C-alpha cells in the first residue's frame, strides 16, 4: 500500500523477485541506477528484474516547506542519538567496572565466612 | 515540460535521502534500547552484589569480635 | 523493612561512594521561523497588485477545486478502518510481553 | 483489495514474484499443491516464491 522508499503511496508500484517489498517505480530504478542491488537486504537487483493560484502560490510553498524543517528536525534527531548513544555506552562501561569489582569482593567476603568456622 | 521533469529528479534524491537517513536512525536508536534495558539490568546486578558484600561485613566482624 | 532496611543500606551505599543540524539546533532555543504573512490581508486601496492575482484568485480556485467532497465520508471512514487494524497489533504485542514477563519471574519464584 | 482467483476480499494476502498479482494464500496455496505454478501467467512457482 506504501512505498518502501520515500514512504509514498505508490501510482506505479513495482515489486522486486529478491525480496518481496513494493517501492513505486522512479524510486526504485533510481536505485538501480546508483548502485546495481535491493535497498533493503543488499542482494543483486536489476532493472528488467522488477515486476493555478492556490497550487502554484499556497499548496507548493507548503510542500517546501514542509520539506525543509522536517529534514532539518530529522537531522537534529540523528545527532542527539550520536551525541549520548555515548552517554548509554559509557554508563553501561560503567556499570561492568562495578560488577568486576563487586564480583571479587562479594566471594572473597563469602570465602572469609567458610575460613572462619576454621 | 522540462521543469515539472527536474522537479520529479530533485525529489527522487530526496526520498533516497530520507531512506538513509531514517534506517540508520532506527538502527542506531535501537542500539540505544538495548544499552538501557541492558544497563538497568546491570544495575541490577549492583543492588543484590551491595546487600550481599553488606551481610558479609556483619556476620564476620559480630564474629571476629567474639 | 520497605522503609528501614533499604534506608539503612543506602546510607552504606553512599559512605562507600563518599569514599570513592546548524539551523535546526539553533531553532531549538525556542523560536520558529516566521512564514509569508501577506496572502491573507493585503488591501484594495494598498500597493500592491500582484498580491491579488499573484496571491488570492489562483488560489482560491485552486482551493474551490481542492475543497470537496466528491468521495466525502468515505474516504476518511476507509482511513478510520486501516487505524483500527493497526492500533489492536500493538495490544497484541503487549500480551505476549505480559505473558513472557509473568512466564519468567514464575520460575524465579520456584 | 480482491484476490484474482476467487474475486473475493483476502483475509491473508500473499504477492507471487513471477506474475505480480496478490493472491489470498489459502487460495494460491492450494494452487501450488496441485501444480507447481502460478495460475495467471502459468509460469513455475513455490511456496517459498510467494511472499
Amino acid at each position: 500500500m506504501l512505498c518502501a522508499i520515500s514512504g509514498k503511496v505508490p501510482r506505479r508500484p513495482v515489486l522486486s523477485p529478491k525480496s518481496r517489498t513494493i517501492f513505486e517505480k522512479s524510486l526504485l530504478e533510481q536505485y538501480v541506477k546508483d548502485t546495481g542491488n535491493d535497498p533493503i537486504t543488499n542482494e543483486p537487483l536489476s532493472i528488467e528484474e522488477i515486476v493555478s493560484i492556490p497550487n502554484l502560490l499556497t499548496s507548493l510553498q507548503n510542500e517546501w516547506d514542509a520539506i525543509m524543517l522536517e529534514n532539518f528536525k530529522l537531522r537534529s534527531t540523528l545527532d542527539s542519538l550520536t551525541k549520548k548513544l555515548s552517554t548509554v555506552m559509557y554508563e553501561r562501561d560503567a556499570a561492568k567496572l562495578v560488577a568486576a569489582q563487586l564480583l571479587m569482593e562479594k566471594n572473597e567476603d563469602s570465602k572469609d565466612l567458610p575460613k572462619s568456622s576454621q | 515540460p522540462n521543469l515539472l521533469t527536474s522537479l520529479q529528479n530533485e525529489w527522487d534524491a530526496i526520498m533516497l535521502e530520507n531512506f538513509k537517513l531514517r534506517s540508520t536512525l532506527d538502527s542506531l536508536t535501537k542500539k540505544l534500547s538495548t544499552v538501557m534495558y541492558e544497563r538497568d539490568a546491570a544495575k541490577l546486578v549492583a543492588a543484590q552484589l551491595l546487600m550481599e558484600k553488606n551481610e558479609d561485613s556483619k556476620d564476620l566482624p559480630k564474629s571476629s569480635q567474639q | 523493612i520497605p522503609d528501614g532496611y533499604k534506608n539503612e543500606i543506602d546510607q552504606l551505599v553512599k559512605k562507600e561512594f563518599a569514599n570513592i543540524t546548524l539551523f535546526l539546533e539553533e531553532y531549538r532555543r525556542k523560536y520558529p521561523r516566521i512564514d509569508t504573512s501577506r496572502y491573507i490581508p493585503n488591501e484594495s486601496s494598498e500597493v500592491s497588485l500582484l498580491g491579488i492575482v499573484d496571491s488570492y484568485l489562483k488560489h482560491q480556485e485552486i482551493v474551490l477545486d481542492t475543497l470537496l467532497p466528491q468521495t466525502v465520508s468515505n474516504q476518511w471512514r476507509i482511513n478510520n478502518d486501516y487505524i483500527r487494524q493497526t492500533c489492536t497489533i500493538v495490544e497484541e504485542m503487549n500480551i505476549q510481553q505480559r505473558k513472557q514477563i509473568n512466564d519468567l519471574e514464575i520460575y524465579r519464584k520456584r
